[PDB]
């Protein structure tokens, strides 16, 4: 149900753990850092012996160099320079690149020590699942899969339908909805979705909804009114009140609220927001941060200074009662963030610009 | 005998479809057995006062609702003119379709209800008398006839006091949009009864102004930009037996001839024009303002869609990789920033586009650059911004082909902004 996490040494530098869900894999993405040394049982191709190779399962300690996550693949890609292994194979100094899959045991050693918030973060993962969202109108149909940690478009399609006067226009829209229902079922199945949010203007969405309910009767099927179909509709639906409630446990969705509020303040009460790594650290030190919205790519920036600033600021706001929310760059909200350097913050009180030093 | 396109606009249910339907019936364009069959059909199902509207509304969801969803096209003529009248949806969920109608139009009939509560709905901050007047303006319609309607309703009853009020309110707003309001008719009518459609209405002796048909003949037909490269935004695509696949659209610029080879942008598909039909009439060429179907050899219905634009291979429609625009923010609840992605409505197309730069805030009175790269924009700032369409989009500089270079910015069922395009960064032409 969540990542088992057990601290091995008295110096609390070494932790054994086992991802048991993709959210656990995401938790590793936002937690692990370059310099961490991991230890897995992988395997590699060794030249034993004469002109021949054998694939040998072996345990290595790798100084992490690269941590990479792509949603809906169930894989955390990792890479680095091997710092220890069976000496009979001479792997030290050589790059190992593998993937941590769900269920893969791995031990990781952090020199600075594993903080207590970090350990808790790691174990937090409620294996919250997945949802699918579609939007349909007479022009377009689009379908997406949603998780806490990512969003992926699965279908984008003009309904190259006749104009309304056309004879058997009724038949062609009937085929259209059938197509849309069949896709919504296929992906909800493929992704183990309990919930299917079906959006759009007017009755098309409910024609579609009825048919997918009938094919997956245990599925939770919610219609949402929305200005249009297609991808823009899926994105609008993420902002409607009903969906924000149903999907409230998803970061991608919760981000939308704090971005809406952030923009409101940009317009109406400017000194109560901050953005940019540097500014957010500044106001996080004051104790001014109520919540911080942060794209995960900042956690893994190639600039050491900004990784340290961001992790610090985040350590700070957590310690003084604040909420921290990490989202993928690959999300509607995460794309709005890039203009603000990838982090925004809602402040508890007005901090003047002259004071953010 | 000159041709013009009429788009019928206004708030939801203020009577656009009955007004068009009845006008056609009176003018002699609908058979008795048909208007009566519809009367039976209507009454038979929920709807009842819809027999006139149902000679436009024919979609399944449309009849059940009973709402106009997508444009309807009909032909008729007056003494001076032959007309394509375009019946637009009023419901806010379908203003994208009203917009494609407005871009096609030479002139608009604004239908506004005088009924207590109704008129106020449509003229409210979020109502569609207001929205459609805005959109018509930004889409380049400068000839407008307003029909003040439902004059027979119990709560109006031909009252000149009411008429005068709605006109007052209407005129104020339209004047601020930039309309020379005194040069445009406000015709008290009953779409349902027929008051002031064709002949004078006994019930409203105080009017004396022109009837609807009269107002129609006072319209002056637009200019015909020949010697501009051919542009036909496609409104719909049909697979028709005897013809093949035929796009339908209004010729915006240039001239099309049977036998011409034509390219559809952005798909880059090419085909040869086999035929041209307008109002069921065979043409050998289509001039600007013509609203045509044209059969295209070598292209299939899955290759091209609404929002694509046809042109000669010679000089193909521009596909904007990026574009620059002078905009004005009508409404937005907070701050517009870089990254904001409204949907852009131009000619027959609607494509979301990411603001990738706010180059400048402009003085709202004299237009000088007042701030470069401002943090944000609000209603009602004027700015120069750069856009990046999220899918390929045909746009054209306003100074070159205006009808392909004026647009509304819409987000979240609201009209947020309007703009004209000042620069285009063309994508590389690909051809098939
Ligand atoms: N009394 C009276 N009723 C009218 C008049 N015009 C329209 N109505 C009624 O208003 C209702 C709306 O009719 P429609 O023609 O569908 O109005 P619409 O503006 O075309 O509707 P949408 O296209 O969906 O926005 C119908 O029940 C009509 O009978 C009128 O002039 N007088
Ligand atoms: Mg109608």
């Amino acid at each position: 149900s969540h990542m088992r996490v057990e601290v091995l040494d008295n110096k609390r530098r070494i932790v054994r753990l086992r991802p048991e869900s993709e959210e656990d894999l995401w938790l590793l993405r936002i937690t692990l850092r370059p310099g961490d040394v991991v230890r897995i049982r992988t395997s590699r191709d060794v030249p034993v012996g004469s002109g021949r190779k054998e694939r040998v399962v072996m345990t290595l300690r790798i100084r992490l160099d690269s941590i990479e996550f792509q949603p809906f693949t169930g894989k955390l890609r990792i890479s680095g320079i091997v710092v220890e292994g069976p000496d009979e194979f001479g792997v030290k100094g050589r790059r190992h690149s593998t993937a941590v899959s769900i269920g893969t045991w791995l031990v990781v050693e952090r020199d600075k020590g594993w903080s207590e918030q970090e350990l808790e973060r790691l174990a937090s993962g409620r294996a919250r699942g997945t949802a699918v969202i579609a939007a349909v109108d007479y022009d377009e149909f689009a379908l997406a899969v949603l998780a806490g940690h990512g969003m992926k478009i699965l279908e984008d399609t003009s309904a190259r339908l006749p104009g309304k006067d056309d004879p058997s226009r009724e038949q062609e829209v009937e085929k259209y909805v059938d197509r849309a229902a069949k896709r919504i079922v296929e992906e909800a199945a493929r992704h183990r979705s309990p919930i299917a949010v079906i959006a759009g203007p007017g009755q098309l969405k409910t024609s579609v909804a009825e048919k997918v309910q009938r094919a997956m009767p245990s599925l939770k099927v919610a219609t949402v009114d929305t200005s249009m179909g297609g991808v823009a509709g899926v994105r609008e639906a993420l902002r409607r009140e009903s969906v924000t409630r149903i999907l409230r446990e998803l970061s991608i969705v919760e981000a939308e609220g704090v971005l809406e509020e952030f923009l409101r303040r940009i317009a109406k009460s400017r000194d109560t927001v901050a953005y940019t790594p540097g500014e957010v650290l500044a106001v996080a030190r004051m104790g001014a941060v109520d919540t911080v919205l942060l794209v995960d790519t900042l956690l893994h920036s190639p600039d050491d200074a900004v990784r340290e600033a961001v992790d610090e600021a985040l350590r700070l706001v957590e310690s003084m009662g604040g909420r921290v929310i990490i989202i993928p760059g690959d999300s509607p909200a995460g794309e709005r963030l890039v203009s603000f350097g990838g982090v925004i913050a809602l402040l508890r009180y007005p901090v003047p610009q002259e004071a953010r030093r | 005998k000159p041709h013009m396109n009429l788009v019928v606009i206004g708030h939801v249910d203020h009577g656009k479809s009955t007004l068009v339907g009845h006008l056609l019936y009176r003018l002699g364009y609908i058979e008795e057995k048909k208007l009566k069959e519809l009367e039976e059909q209507a009454k038979s199902r929920g709807k009842e006062s819809f027999k006139f509207a149902w000679i436009l509304d024919k979609m399944k969801e449309e009849r059940e609702r009973g709402i106009t969803i997508d444009l309807t096209f009909m032909k008729f003529e007056t003494k001076k003119y032959v007309f394509t009248i375009i019946d637009a949806p009023g419901h806010r969920d379908f203003v994208k379709n009203m917009i494609t109608g407005a871009s096609q139009a030479d002139a608009a009939i604004l239908v506004v209800s005088a009924r207590k509560g109704e008129f106020e709905a449509g003229m409210s901050t979020e109502g569609q008398t207001r929205e459609h007047l805005l959109l018509a303006r930004t889409m380049g319609i400068e000839q407008i006839i307003v029909a003040v309607n439902k004059m027979d309703a119990p709560d109006v009853n031909y009252d000149q006091k009411r008429y005068e009020f709605v006109v007052s309110v209407l005129k104020k707003f339209m004047k601020g949009l930039g309309y020379q309001v005194d040069k445009i008719p406000f015709i008290p009518v009953s779409a349902w009864k027929g008051d002031n459609l064709i002949e004078r209405s006994p019930n409203m002796p105080w009017y004396n102004g022109p009837t609807l048909v009269e107002a129609l003949d006072q319209l002056q037909p637009p200019a015909k930009p020949v010697d501009k490269p051919l542009r036909i935004p496609v409104q719909n695509v049909y697979s028709i037996p005897g013809a093949g696949t035929v796009p339908v659209g209004r010729v915006e610029t240039g001239v099309l001839r049977v036998g011409d080879k034509v390219v559809f942008m952005p798909p880059g598909v090419v085909g040869e024009v086999r035929s041209i039909e307008m109002h069921y009439q065979q043409l050998q060429q289509a001039e600007p303002g013509d609203n045509i179907g044209f059969a295209v050899r070598g292209v299939s219905k899955s290759d091209i869609k609404r929002g694509d634009v046809a042109g000669h291979l010679d000089k193909p429609p521009t596909v904007a990789e990026e574009f620059e625009a002078r905009i004005f923010v009508i409404w937005h609840p907070s701050a517009i920033t870089v990254g904001y992605t409204p949907v852009i409505h131009v000619h027959t197309a609607s494509v979301s586009s990411r603001i990738i730069e706010i180059k400048a805030k402009l003085d709202p009175k004299t237009g000088q650059v007042v701030e470069q790269n401002p943090q944000f924009l609000k209603a009602g700032d004027a700015a120069i911004v750069r856009f990046k369409p999220v899918k390929p989009l045909v746009v054209e500089k306003f100074s070159e082909i205006p009808q392909l270079g004026r647009f509304a910015m819409r987000d979240m069922n609201r009209t947020v902004g309007i703009g004209i395009v000042t620069d285009v960064k063309p994508a590389k032409v690909d051809i098939k």
